[PDB]
């Protein structure tokens, strides 16, 4: 069976560390709901 | 069981100790989380039971207690943050430009962080703290990084 437990409040946090790309790609999603790459 | 909205995180005692396979939100007496960290499996709060509602394997979501209740949708043009809860670690929040996944059936927000399979689930929210979909549904690109779709249902 699974449990569930609080990790926190759902909050915006001022100064928070800044990373990650913003790629643009094109993609297709299965009826698995599994994405994949189209080329 | 605990029914203070915030974010979660998923466990099983099924395997070795005590396992995170997911996170989700509480939000309107609603538990919200991607179907493939519970596969619409009935859920434990404390001595109580949370049973599944409504869910999707396609869009990969699933609801408790009632209908989905997140709304939100990133605007497109600004910085967003994934409350990035680890596997026993503690929530963090990481802002970011979203990228874009653009399919035949129109354009969704992507993010291109990687975190273990076991925080999928995590709330990516806007400026206001609104959540706009959960992270933890995406692929592996080119060079071997992972991106999530900025996954969201419908209210
Ligand atoms: N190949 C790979 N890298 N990161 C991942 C995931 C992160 C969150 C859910 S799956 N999968």
């Amino acid at each position: 069976d699974m449990y569930i437990e609080r990790a926190g409040d759902i909050t915006w946090e001022k100064d928070a560390e800044v990373t990650g790309n913003s790629p643009r790609l094109d993609v297709a999603l299965d009826e698995s709901g599994d994405f994949s790459l189209v080329e | 069981g605990e029914t203070t909205d915030g974010v979660y995180r998923v466990m099983t005692r099924r395997l070795l100790g005590s396992t995170q396979v997911g996170v989700g939100v509480m939000q309107e007496g609603v538990f919200h989380t991607m179907w493939h960290v519970t596969k619409g499996a009935a859920l434990r709060s404390g001595e109580g039971r949370l049973d599944p509602y409504w869910g999707d394997v396609k869009q990969d979501l699933v609801s408790y207690c009632g209908p989905w209740k997140l709304d939100a949708a990133w605007d497109g043009l600004s910085e967003v943050q994934l409350l990035a809860v680890p596997p026993g670690e503690r929530a963090k929040n990481i802002q970011t430009l979203p990228g874009i996944f653009k399919t035949k059936d129109g354009d969704i927000g992507a993010v291109a962080l990687d975190y273990p399979a076991g925080t999928s689930g995590s709330p990516i929210l806007d400026k206001c703290g609104r959540v706009i979909g959960l992270y933890g549904n995406g692929v592996v690109i080119k060079n071997g990084s992972y991106v999530s779709a900025i996954t969201q249902g419908k209210r």
